[PDB]
This record gives structure tokens, C-alpha cells and sequence, in this order.
């Protein structure tokens, strides 16, 4: 097998620049280099074959060189439709082994966020359930704390956290935390809220309701 | 801790220069009435020191580095400068030296602090019975894995600010080898205003810490008087200066006591005086070093880009042999330049197994082999070290060592005819397994069950030697591959052929070292005028001297010329009369260095005057030197 | 030309895998099949090929393992794994390799996963998440639907039987000791809600359930 090192696992560039990843291949592989095209949710594509030809339907802001190990590809003019993981493999002979993995994000101005706490609904009450859900999509970045505040006090039992990859349409974000509570527990308190620090902001995005109705 | 001071103004650090500072007592030996020199980390004269300031308009805390020695040059007037902070990068992660001051003792603690963003001192509650009694402690927050602690005499310290010039002086020389702390102190009544002294002065040591830790970077601590950013502080001012390892001398008197240093490298002037090792220096003209002309580059020439190993014909070749009965190319006498390999751009399988294409270029292997054959599609993965299949058991074993190459290309139009191509064979079975690189071409019958075969077919009895199947219709990787196996092998045997040649271009006129195939050394490649012989390689003097050198393949006759090299005669007065002196080197020109050619060297310093006078000062060649108003 | 899996989603120890990756845009004349599956973690690993001609070879590592056979009737094929065991739940990748006009062509599927485990299944509980009349006044409102107490992973949750795109954002399960939770959000206007229901669609294809909750305004006019 050839054991495709790469440099870094993540990088992250902005619309306009230019972006580099370096993978260092520790076994020789030639001209044959290829790299991979995968948008957030769906399979991989290829993207570049034999390291001097592109696939029908790219664009020519694709380029790429080498030798022997020192391996970058060259990333110019990045757009909103360059979001994908460039990944560095072989196309020798089977079986085509892959490398580590590299992530790359896209940078672009700020948006507003939207932040919804749900309230349980009446046949979670009837059977003796209950879930309470907040929310934050279309924020930025990812290095986000989100954290609940019941009743004015932070609780971190039953908090669960899921984040999920780039959005490849308006290069958002979107993920979700469910609180994890008995029916024993929700009746002793009255206003739930759950609040999300961002850097567009000093103060968090509130977002609350009432019970009672 | 995380709060810096808000009246911090912005300046660049300018630098200033000193005169005769940095010069202490290098050891505790008692002596009267001599001149020594010693070796140790010292400030040289008219050195580029800084310019700081420790004032309220003004307030910076700069970080200098500690590795290079430094020297620390303080002027205090009002009690502002406390002490200091050691450490290697100002963090709690190891021990680090703390010696603070709060006006009660000397504290000097090795623990493990925890150092803030801006340490520093201020005084509080300034309205009614002052006293100047410190109240806040912000030097260091906690304190863990103590090694060291030492408490001095009790005193009081008046932190009362005086108004005025100058009146202490505190310099000290901080050092530190292989662990050793060494710490020299001084203080003498001063009047000054803004600046250090143009004078001279020594420094005595006090204690010592021998802790064994390393300090890289360092800070000065600082005190504030304020009638948690508003803090102002005194008037004081600090210097920081940059030790080297220099020789100085030491004029000692009757009591022991330096009164002056003189630099071995500053002046001409003064690189007579650690010759004679004396400060007295009569009129006349003596040696004080030798001159030498460094070399900036490194010369290796090449023989040819010929004499080249057939990579185009035997790697691209079109007959070649079956997988048991391959044909073994010998490869020696040649240079094996893989660059019109790697970038070939023509080779659609190129792959290389065992470790790093950089690592065999520059490391020399003994056999270099080639194994060319012609194989289907389907078992090319095989061809590997630490697989099974009908290829690594059967046709072909590779050893677990295996640090060659895999070199394919397509060729669907060459070995592939419409029907069948049924002249290449392979070995299907066998008893057993094979050896590395083992050749097999044995035509024996397999026997797969118990009835014997007599060397013909029947029950249980197949032709081992089977026929391969190639079709231009047929998919895209079940190509006939023409796959060229590289042996490499390193054993006790003399390594014949790895590339070992790598150079580049080469540059001549100038004091350099060549270095060729035949002869190295260090000499200037001027022209020649002789002739030489087409076999030879060098050429050398009488009495073993190489002194010209050939090019292998360039009609270029060139010779060893020595660079500019001698002693450094300076011409200098006395010591009560002039301290004009002259730069004078041996057997150069004024080219290669009141400027002056004379046959013993260059004279830059001296007006050359028409007028003969008598000879005072002799140089050479019936030239001298005098002193004229 | 763009594949599609299909099959079941939890097959028990020591049996045989039955999945079929459809192949939709290029018939089956010339090409070959692979098969990579995707740890999590981003992490791949070739398992065999099989080319559309009638020859099978297998990687070395998993030699009696690997079983991919072909249809050239239906244009679909086969995915079978011998010898199944708890190390082998990845991300299941089909894919192609053809060439044409000297050049490189590789396509791939759109990703399915299956989760290899002896534990008996349990039937899921959707609950629908009806916002309050009493919460804070925002231009934009959201619609929620939490699935609570299934096992094992995976499932698929969706908004209107897939007809519903604007907005709907799929979140992964979080792995609990016992259980999983998931989340879903659909980004809707102010107007529709409390005039406009919106049915989730979740489906378990683990246990074959598929319960529909109808996001009611409890109590309508």
C-alpha cells in the first residue's frame, strides 16, 4: 500500500484568495497524482487526474505541479462552489489507496443567526415525556458555546451537542441541542432560554417563551 | 495580572553608544603593577546599547533576550528600579529566578511563578500618613516546587521621590554558563541628567547562586507612585548592553584596582597595546594580527552532462521475455539520473515500494538490476513485497527488502493482437513455494492428485505452462503491462552505480575553495598561460605545492593563486604625543583590500607627499613615515 | 451518471450482507465496479473490484471476505460481505471507473450506512414539537419534530416524503449509552404557522416502522 502523509488536516481560506494544501507522499508516485472533489453530504467526485488534465465540467482556475514528493495543490480564485475536501491518493494500480483527509473552509461575511427554543407538546405531558430543543443555524464559526440557562442557572446534565459540516449553498452552518429532562423536571421551572456568544456581537442572540401560554 | 498599564506612550527603541563600560574583575587574584589579559563574556567599547526610559511620560517594559549576555547599565535617583525577572520564557511551566526588592530584604527564590503579562509595583493611599509603605504585590500570583531560598540583613529603604539630577548609580553584568548564575554589582554616588558617563569604572561580585537552570529571555521590574492602569511612575532610566567574548586588559595599580581597559579589536590603536601587553607604547611600527581573506563559496564542477545510463531504451524497450524466463540487464559504468524519470510524463503504472525516492539518490546500492516482462492486468498488485497470489508463488518472489520501482505504461496497440496472443507463457503451478529473485523455467509436470503423470497429461495433470490472453477489445486496466522491475541490493560489495555525481555550476576570480575531481583546496582561479596534457589532472611546484589545476572537458587552464594573506604591521605614536594611526597590511595591493601602494602592501592612512624627508618611522622598500604639522 | 443505494440497514453477525447500488446514466458496456467503505473519522479503505467482463479478484487483506458480483440485465449490482462482524459498521461507497477519449473517468454513488449489530431492535417514539403562542415575537419561525427511544442506528428522517426542501436541515443522531436523540429544523415563514401543518416523515429501516406525526396546533380553533 502507499501511505499518502499529508501536512494538515484542516485549512481554511477565504473568496478571492488563493489556498495551498501540501501532502507529502512518502512512497513515489509520479506524475499520477490525483485529487478528489467531495461537497458536504454527498460522495466524492474526481476532480483532477493525472495531475496535468481536469474532468469535464471544471473550471480552469485548477492547477497543480510536483516532484517526486513535494506535492501542493495550487487553489486560485476561490468561490462559494469550491467547498470540498481535497483529498491525495494514487491511481497506479488496485487497490487505490487513500490518504488522511483535509477539510476546507470557506470564508465570507457575517449573517444573522437564528436561534428557537421549542416548548414540549401535550402528548409528551400525557404520556410523561419531555424534550426541549434549541436551536442555531446560519452562524459563524464553528468555535461556538452553546450553553442553557434555566431559570438563570447553567446546567450541563442531558445537554447534547451534534455539529454537522458546511452547508454548501450559502456556506452556513446549522446544528442543533437537545436538553434531555423528565416530566418531574419541567414542571418545577417556569422560562427556559438558551443563548449562543458570537463574534458578530458582544451580546448573545435570547430566545425564550412561556409555559403558561 | 492581565491588565497592562494605560499610559504607556509609543516609542522606537533607539540605540545609543558607550565609551568604557562593561569591564569588571574577572577573577580574585590579588596582583600589583601589571598589565594581564583574560577571556571572558565582556561589553566591547563603542557598542550599540539601548535607550530606554523608566519615567511616568514614557513607561515601556521591553523583553531583550539573555543567551548573548548582556550588560545592565541603570542610573536611579528616587528609589524606581527594584529588580528584575529571570526565566527562559517568562511562564510557570519550569523553575525561574525571582530577586525582588520590597525595601526589607533581598528575596531570592528558584520556584516555579507564575509570571503576569505586565508585572510591576505601586504604592497606595497616598492621601493622609503615607509613608511610602508598599501595598500592592503584583510580581508573581503562585508559587510551587521551591529549590532554592535565601533571606538577606533587614533594612529600610526610603522609596521618597527626590527631586534633582541623578545621584545613584547601580550597573550590573548578568552571565550565566552551563548554569552557573554569576552576578556583579556596583554602586557610586553620580550626578547626572539624561545619559551614562563617558569614564570607567570596575564591578565586585556580591554572591553566588550556582542553580543550574537556563535564562533566554529576561524583564526588568519596575515601581509606580501613585497619588488599575492609571498608575504613574518615577524617574529613573536603564540600559541594556550585549556581552561577546572579547580580550581586554587590565592596568593594574598598587592596590588592585582597574583604571583602564584597552580592546584588542576596536582600534588599531589599541590592538598594539595586547601585543606588548602594556598600555606605554614608544613610537615605532610592530605586529598586532594576521590578515586572511575568508572564502564565501564552494566550487564543484561537473565532468559531463554525457556518459549516461540508456533509461530511454531499456526502460521503453518493445521485445522483452515472460515472467519465468525474464532477461537480466546488467547496469554498471554509467550515471544513474532518475530526473528524466520521475517527470517523464509517459509512464501511466509508476510506482516505487521500500522507502523515500529522495533516500536513493543520495545513498549508493551494490546491485542494480532490471526485470522485464510482459503480464496481464489482473495481478499486478502482486508484484509487492509481502503478497500471495499466481505471481509472488509461483512466478516471481520479491523479498521483504524491497526498496525498487514499478515502471508500466499502456500498451492496449503493441502486445495486444484480435484473438489471442499466445507468445508469452506462465508458470500456474507448482509443489511449493519459490525463493527471492529465484529464476524458474523447468517444464516439469504438476501433479495435483495421486496418480502420477509420467511426464504427460491425464488424471489430475495440467500444463503448468500455460499461455497468457491479450485482446484489444478487452477493458481498460486488463492491458498487456510491460512491467520493468528494478532490483536493488545493498551488500559488502563495492557500489558500482546509484547517480553518485551531483553538482552544479561553478564561479572562478574570486577566494574560493574548489574543489574537483582530482584536487581540493582553497586558491584563486586566475588565468595561466602554460600548456597542459589532455590525460592529467593537476599540476603541482617543487617543493609539493599544488598550484594549478585542469577542466575535464573545458579547454581552461587555470592556477591555485594564494588569497591575500600576512601580517598587520600598525604604525602607531606614544601614548602622551598622538593618537593617529595608519591600517597596514603585508604583500597585498590596494585592490583586493590617503590611499598608498607600496612593494610590501597597501598604506591606507597615509597622504603621500612628494617631498623626501628623514626616515622616522621605516615601512619598506625606502619608504617611511613622519609626524608634520 | 449518478448511483443510488438501496437495501436494509442492520444485518445480524455471522450472516451475509444483501445491498444493491442501482447504476442510473451509463449503461453497463465497458467500466468496472468498486466498493470503499468510510469509517468514521474520515478514514477510507479499498475492500475488492470486479470488472464487467466475468473476472473477480480480491484484495490480500480480505481474501474469503469480499464477494461483489455484477448484473448487466438490470443494471444494478450486487454488494455481499462474508463474514460480517461489529468492526465492519462503515459508510458504504459504490463506485465506477470508465474511460473515454483518453481521458479519466471516476463517479460515485450518494452514500449509505450499515450497522452490523446482535442486539434486539426498538421501535421508535415520534413526538412533535408545537411551538407556543406565548414565545418571543420573531419575523421567522421554525417547525421541530424529535424522534426519542429507537435502536439501532441508522434511520431516515425527512420533511413531506422528501417533497420538502426549503430550509430542512437533517442533524446525526447523538450517541447516548442506551438510546439516540434526533433533531430537525425546516425554516418556514410566520404566515404559514399556525395556519400550515408540516408532517414529518421518519423512517426506521431497522426495525421496518414508519410513524407519521402531524405537527397540530394543539388546541385549533
Amino acid at each position: 500500500d502507499i501511505v499518502m502523509t499529508q501536512s494538515h488536516k484542516f485549512m481554511s481560506t477565504s473568496v478571492g484568495h488563493r489556498v495551498s494544501i501540501t501532502c507529502k507522499a512518502s512512497q513515489d508516485v509520479g506524475n499520477d497524482v490525483a485529487w478528489y472533489q467531495q461537497k458536504p453530504g454527498q460522495s466524492p467526485k474526481l476532480l483532477i487526474y493525472w495531475a496535468s488534465t481536469r474532468h469535464t465540467g471544471v473550471p480552469d482556475r485548477f492547477t497543480g505541479s510536483g516532484s517526486g514528493t513535494d506535492f501542493t495543490l495550487t487553489i486560485s480564485n476561490v468561490q462559494s462552489e469550491d467547498l470540498a475536501d481535497y483529498f491525495c491518493q494514487q491511481y497506479n494500480r488496485y487497490p487505490y489507496t487513500f490518504g488522511g483527509g483535509t477539510k476546507l473552509e470557506i470564508k465570507r461575511a457575517d449573517a444573522a443567526p437564528t436561534v428557537s427554543i421549542f416548548p414540549p407538546s401535550s402528548e409528551q405531558l400525557t404520556s410523561g415525556g419531555a424534550s426541549v430543543v434549541c436551536f442555531l443555524n446560519n452562524f459563524y464559526p464553528k468555535d461556538i458555546n452553546v450553553k442553557w440557562k434555566i431559570d438563570g442557572s447553567e446546567r450541563q446534565n442531558g445537554v447534547l451537542n451534534s455539529w454537522t459540516d458546511q452547508d454548501s449553498k450559502d456556506s452556513t452552518y446549522s446544528m442543533s441541542s437537545t436538553l434531555t429532562l423528565t416530566k418531574d423536571e419541567y414542571e418545577r421551572h417556569n422560562s427556559y432560554t438558551c443563548e449562543a456568544t458570537h463574534k458578530t456581537s458582544t451580546s448573545p442572540i435570547v430566545k425564550s417563551f412561556n409555559r403558561n401560554e | 495580572q492581565c491588565v497592562n498599564l494605560t499610559t504607556r506612550t509609543q516609542l522606537p527603541p533607539a540605540y545609543t553608544n558607550s565609551f568604557t563600560r562593561g569591564v569588571y574583575y574577572p577573577d580574585k587574584v590579588f596582583r600589583s603593577s601589571v598589565l594581564h589579559s583574560t577571556q571572558d563574556l565582556f561589553l566591547p567599547f563603542f557598542s550599540n546599547v539601548t535607550w530606554f526610559h523608566a519615567i511616568h511620560k514614557r513607561f515601556d517594559n521591553p523583553v531583550l533576550p539573555f543567551n548573548d549576555g548582556v550588560y545592565f547599565a541603570s542610573t536611579e535617583k528616587s528609589n524606581i528600579i527594584r529588580g528584575w525577572i529571570f526565566g527562559t520564557t517568562l511562564d510557570s511551566k519550569t523553575q525561574s529566578l525571582l530577586i525582588v526588592n520590597n525595601a526589607t530584604n533581598v528575596v531570592i527564590k528558584v520556584c516555579e511563578f507564575q509570571f503576569c503579562n505586565d508585572p510591576f509595583l505601586g504604592v497606595y493611599y497616598h492621601k493622609n500618613n503615607k509613608s511610602w509603605m508598599e501595598s500592592e504585590f503584583r510580581v508573581y500570583s503562585s508559587a510551587n516546587n521551591c529549590t532554592f531560598e535565601y533571606v538577606s540583613q533587614p533594612f529600610l529603604m526610603d522609596l521618597e521621590g527626590k527631586q534633582g539630577n541623578f545621584k545613584n548609580l547601580r550597573e550590573f553584568v548578568f552571565k550565566n554558563i552551563d548554569g552557573y548564575f554569576k552576578i556583579y554589582s556596583k554602586h557610586t554616588p553620580i550626578n547626572l541628567v539624561r545619559d551614562l558617563p563617558q569614564g570607567f569604572s570596575a564591578l565586585e561580585p556580591l554572591v553566588d547562586l550556582p542553580i543550574g537552570i537556563n535564562i533566554t529571555r529576561f524583564q526588568t521590574l519596575l515601581a509606580l507612585h501613585r497619588s488599575s492602569s492609571g498608575w504613574t511612575a518615577g524617574a529613573a532610566a536603564y540600559y541594556v548592553g550585549y556581552l561577546q567574548p572579547r580580550t581586554f586588559l587590565l592596568k593594574y595599580n598598587e592596590n588592585g584596582t582597574i583604571t583602564d581597559a584597552v580592546d584588542c579589536a576596536l582600534d588599531p590603536l589599541s590592538e598594539t597595546k595586547c601585543t606588548l601587553k602594556s598600555f606605554t607604547v614608544e613610537k615605532g611600527i610592530y605586529q598586532t594580527s594576521n590578515f586572511r581573506v575568508q572564502p564565501t563559496e564552494s566550487i564543484v564542477r561537473f565532468p559531463n552532462i554525457t556518459n549516461l545510463c540508456p533509461f530511454g531504451e531499456v526502460f521503453n524497450a518493445t521485445r522483452f521475455a515472460s515472467v519465468y524466463a525474464w532477461n537480466r540487464k546488467r547496469i554498471s559504468n554509467c550515471v544513474a539520473d532518475y530526473s528524466v524519470l520521475y517527470n517523464s510524463a509517459s509512464f501511466s503504472t509508476f510506482k516505487c515500494y521500500g522507502v523515500s525516492p529522495t533516500k536513493l539518490n543520495d545513498l549508493c546500492f551494490t546491485n542494480v538490476y532490471a526485470d522485464s516482462f510482459v503480464i496481464r492486468g489482473d495481478e499486478v498488485r502482486q508484484i509487492a513485497p509481502g503478497q500471495t497470489g499466481k505471481i509472488a508463488d509461483y512466478n516471481y518472489k520479491l523479498p521483504d527488502d524491497f526498496t525498487g520501482c514499478v515502471i508500466a505504461w499502456n500498451s492496449n496497440n503493441l502486445d495486444s493482437k484480435v484473438g489471442g496472443n499466445y507468445n508469452y507463457l506462465y508458470r500456474l503451478f507448482r509443489k511449493s513455494n519459490l525463493k527471492p529473485f529465484e529464476r524458474d523455467i523447468s517444464t516439469e509436470i504438476y501433479q495435483a492428485g495421486s496418480t502420477p503423470c509420467n511426464g504427460v497429461e491425464g488424471f489430475n495433470c495440467y500444463f503448468p505452462l500455460q499461455s497468457y490472453g491479450f485482446q484489444p477489445t478487452n477493458g481498460v486496466g486488463y492491458q498487456p503491462y510491460r512491467v520493468v522491475v528494478l532490483s536493488f541490493e545493498l551488500l559488502h560489495a563495492p557500489a558500482t552505480v546509484c547517480g553518485p555525481k551531483k553538482s552544479t555550476n561553478l564561479v572562478k576570480n574570486k577566494c574560493v575553495n574548489f574543489n574537483f575531481n582530482g584536487l581540493t583546496g582553497t586558491g584563486v582561479l586566475t588565468e595561466s598561460n602554460k600548456k597542459f596534457l589532455p590525460f592529467q589532472q593537476f599540476g603541482r611546484d617543487i617543493a609539493d605545492t599544488t598550484d594549478a589545476v585542469r577542466d575535464p572537458q573545458t579547454l581552461e587552464i587555470l592556477d591555485i593563486t594564494p588569497c591575500s594573506f600576512g601580517g598587520v604591521s600598525v604604525i602607531t605614536p606614544g601614548t602622551n604625543t598622538s593618537n593617529q594611526v595608519a591600517v597596514l597590511y603585508q604583500d597585498v595591493n590596494c585592490t583586493e583590500v590617503n590611499v598608498f601602494q607600496t612593494r610590501a602592501g597597501c598604506l591606507i592612512g597615509a597622504e603621500h607627499v612628494n617631498n623626501s624627508y628623514e626616515c622616522d618611522i621605516p615601512i619598506g622598500a625606502g619608504i617611511c613615515a613622519s609626524y608634520q604639522t | 451518471v449518478q448511483l443510488q443505494e438501496s437495501g436494509p440497514s442492520l444485518v445480524k453477525p455471522s450472516q451475509t450482507l444483501s445491498l444493491t447500488c442501482s447504476v442510473t446514466g451509463d449503461s453497463i458496456t465497458n467500466g468496472y465496479w468498486n466498493w470503499i467503505r468510510k469509517f468514521p473519522g474520515n478514514k477510507l479503505e479499498y475492500m475488492g473490484y470486479i470488472s464487467y467482463s466475468g473476472s473477480t479478484y480480491y484484495s490480500p487483506s480480505l481474501k474469503s471476505r469480499i464477494s461483489i458480483t455484477r448484473d448487466t440485465s438490470k443494471n444494478q449490482h450486487y454488494l455481499q460481505l462474508n463474514s460480517v462482524t461489529s468492526e465492519d459498521t462503515a459508510t458504504y461507497y459504490c463506485a465506477s471507473d470508465y474511460h473515454g477519449s483518453k481521458y479519466y473517468f471516476d463517479y460515485w454513488g450518494q452514500g449509505t450506512t450499515l450497522t452490523v449489530s446482535s442486539a434486539k431492535t426498538t421501535p421508535p417514539s415520534v413526538y412533535p414539537l408545537a411551538p407556543g403562542s406565548a414565545a418571543q415575537t420573531n419575523s421567522m419561525v421554525t417547525l421541530g419534530c424529535l424522534v426519542k427511544g429507537y435502536f439501532p442506528e441508522p434511520v431516515t428522517v425527512t420533511w413531506n416524503s422528501g417533497s420538502l426542501s426549503s430550509g430542512v436541515h437533517t442533524f446525526p443522531a447523538v450517541l447516548q449509552s442506551d438510546l439516540y436523540t434526533l433533531s430537525s429544523s425546516v425554516t418556514v415563514p410566520s404566515s404559514t404557522w399556525p395556519s400550515e401543518t408540516v408532517t414529518c416523515n421518519v423512517a426506521h429501516p431497522a426495525s421496518s416502522t414508519k410513524v407519521d406525526k402531524k405537527i397540530v396546533p394543539r388546541d385549533c380553533g
